């Protein structure tokens, strides 16, 4: 998260951190958000490698044992079928994680609140992006979780040819773009937390950027939206 | 466009969409 803040710890108890088996340890790759006990949702592209992921719940620094973290490996991975490593800009950038066991719901380790399906904010809505990605174009992966208030940008001026154009789709939610504030590498995956009648819902899922950088003055980052995947997402989780 | 999962590379074909390798090892 690029613009932002180090967030009071534990205080996004649905951000899971997904990390993959690096020699003898373990490397935060991208951000995810619990759904479910034994379900995580990240993007697709967070699992195109096939590498030895596991998930880290209650977590706050990267490096240093806070106490209220625990580590769960990724046992079952369902991506969507529509999801082409090839294409970003189609969507579809969404997948289903289910862990090894059911983690422990506590005040650091709590479900997400998803929005109902279809809803679709206003521009300018109120949302926090979370994440341990790089604070700055080439920099290192944030040791604390950082949170960066990233206003939304509705459809029609995101889609428009100043922003991102058809490179949108209203399959995605845009938050940001102001050329200071933006997700990094590392916030894939991660949630886009939006305050809708007092209480905070994960309406994305961080897909890119632009390919100048970061942070780019209207290029906000994109996020697969949650909402139109609802349905998909409870069908993964009946199909157990 | 440059997807924002954080991950090693060789060279800028090792990361995707439009994410290039950098010096340092890693996609951006
Ligand atoms: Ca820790």
């Amino acid at each position: 998260v690029v613009g932002g803040t180090e967030a009071q710890r534990n205080s996004w108890p649905s951000q899971i951190s997904l990390q993959y088996r690096s020699g003898s340890s373990w490397a935060h790759t991208c951000g995810g958000t619990l759904i479910r006990q034994n379900w995580v949702m990240t993007a697709a592209h967070c699992v195109d490698r096939e590498l030895t992921f596991r998930v880290v719940v209650g977590e706050h620094n990267l490096n240093q044992n806070d106490g209220t973290e625990q580590y769960v490996g990724v046992q079952k991975i369902v991506v969507h079928p529509y999801w082409n490593t090839d294409d970003v800009a189609a969507g579809y950038d969404i997948a289903l994680l289910r862990l090894a066991q059911s983690v422990t719901l506590n005040s650091y380790v709590q479900l997400g609140v998803l929005p109902r399906a279809g809803t679709i904010l206003a521009n300018n809505s109120p949302c926090y992006i979370t994440g341990w990605g790089l604070t700055r174009t080439n920099g290192q992966l944030a040791q604390t979780l950082q949170q960066a208030y990233l206003p939304t940008v509705d459809y029609a001026i995101c889609s428009s040819s100043s922003y991102w154009g058809s490179t949108v789709k209203n399959s995605m939610v845009c938050a940001g773009g102001d050329g200071v504030r933006s997700g990094c590498q590392g916030d894939s995956g991660g949630p886009l937390h939006c305050l809708v009648n007092g209480q905070y819902a994960v309406h994305g899922v961080t897909s890119f950027v632009s390919r100048l950088g970061c942070n780019v003055t209207r290029k906000p980052t994109v996020f697969t939206r949650v909402s139109a995947y609802i349905s998909w997402i409870n069908n993964v989780i009946a199909s157990n | 466009p440059c997807t924002l999962e954080y991950m090693r590379c060789k060279q800028d074909s090792d990361c995707l969409a439009g994410c290039v390798c950098g010096p340092n090892g890693f996609c951006g």
